[PDB]
C-alpha cells in the first residue's frame, strides 16, 4: 500500500533517504494488535479513528480529551490519514489533566491498570502502550514502566524535551523499556531532544500533523510526537508476525536508517525508526 | 519523559 502527500514522519519511517512525500505500508496495517495511549485521553468521536479507538479508565471527573495532546498522540499511533498502523485498536487512560499535568501516583496506577486490562481485550497480534509523558527522575516511575514491559506490552516512552541527558528524566529512564528521541525533516535531531546513553531509538518528533480535539487537526513538536511513531511501528511489525512484545525495541533498533541523522552527541545511538517495507 | 513531547 501507499499513502501519498502523507505527513513527512510516515513518509520518513518508511524510506531510507530523508525528502520523500509517499508513506509505504503493508496493507495488514496493525490489524489484530492493540495501542494503549496513556496520556490526557481521546476524542473516539474524531472520524479519522473510524470506530477504533475508546476510552477505558479516566483517573478524573471526565474521560473526555479538553487539552488535544492525547488526541494527537493517538492520531499519530493510528488514525487513518496521520497513523503509522491504520487499522490498530486504540484504548485511551486518561493519566494527564486537561492542562496536560498529573501526579506521579496516577501515571504509576494508569500503567498497572494496563497491565492487567489487556487480559480482558481481544489482541491477538500483541498489546503495545505508548507514554508520550515524563518528569523528574523517580525509582517509582521507572518500576511501573518495567512491570508493564514485564507484562507482555511493549512500551514506548518519550525520552523527553530538556535537550538534556535522559538519565536524570522518568519513565525515559528506564532501561527496560523502548526510550524515543525525535528527529526533524532534514534528519537533524529535534532541537529539543533529549539524548544519552538511555535512548534506544529516534522517530520524527518536529512538526508533525495529527488529529486534535473538535475534529481538527494541527501540527506540534516533541519527544510526545515521536514516541507514537515507534508505538505505531512495533504495533505493525508485531501484526506482521517480525517481532514481539518482548524484542520489538531491539528488532526496530536492529533494522533501523543507521548513521542518517546529524547533531547526535557521542555516546547516543545513531537509529531512526525504519519499517523495512519492500512491495 | 521528561518535559515529553
Ligand atoms: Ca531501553
Amino acid at each position: 500500500a501507499a499513502q501519498t502527500n502523507a505527513p513527512w514522519g510516515l513518509a520518513r519511517i518508511s524510506s531510507t533517504s530523508p525528502g520523500t512525500s509517499t508513506y509505504y505500508y503493508d496493507e495488514s496495517a496493525g490489524q489484530g494488535s492493540c495501542v494503549y495511549v496513556i496520556d490526557t485521553g481521546i476524542e473516539a468521536s474524531h472520524p479519522e479513528f473510524e470506530g477504533r479507538a475508546q476510552m477505558v479508565k479516566t483517573y478524573y471527573y471526565s474521560s473526555r480529551d479538553g487539552n488535544g495532546h492525547g488526541t494527537h498522540c493517538a492520531g499519530t499511533v493510528g488514525s487513518r490519514t496521520y497513523g503509522v498502523a491504520k487499522k490498530t485498536q486504540l484504548f485511551g487512560v486518561k493519566v494527564l489533566d486537561d492542562n496536560g499535568s498529573g501526579q506521579y501516583s496516577t501515571i504509576i496506577a494508569g500503567m498497572d491498570f494496563v497491565a492487567s486490562d489487556k487480559n480482558n481485550r481481544n489482541c491477538p497480534k500483541g498489546v503495545v502502550a505508548s507514554l508520550s509523558l515524563g518528569g523528574g527522575y523517580s525509582s517509582s516511575v521507572n518500576s511501573a514502566a518495567a512491570r508493564l514491559q514485564s507484562s507482555g506490552v511493549m512500551v514506548a516512552v518519550a525520552a523527553g524535551n530538556n535537550n538534556a541527558d535522559a538519565r536524570n528524566y522518568s519513565p525515559a529512564s528506564e532501561p527496560s523499556v523502548c526510550t524515543v528521541g525525535a528527529s526533524d525533516r532534514y534528519d537533524r535531531r529535534s532541537s529539543f531532544s533529549n539524548y544519552g546513553s538511555v535512548l534506544d531509538i529516534f522517530g520524527p518528533g518536529t512538526d508533525i500533523l495529527s488529529t486534535w480535539i473538535g475534529g481538527s487537526t494541527r501540527s506540534i513538536s516533541g519527544t510526545s510526537m515521536a514516541t507514537p511513531h515507534v508505538a505505531g511501528l512495533a504495533a505493525y511489525l508485531m501484526t506482521l508476525g517480525k517481532t514481539t512484545a518482548a524484542s520489538a525495541c531491539r528488532y526496530i533498533a536492529d533494522t533501523a536508517n543507521k548513521g542518517d541523522l546529524s547533531n547526535i552527541p557521542f555516546g547516543t545511538v545513531n537509529l531512526l525508526a525504519y519499517n523495512n517495507y519492500q512491495a | 519523559g521528561a518535559l515529553a513531547g
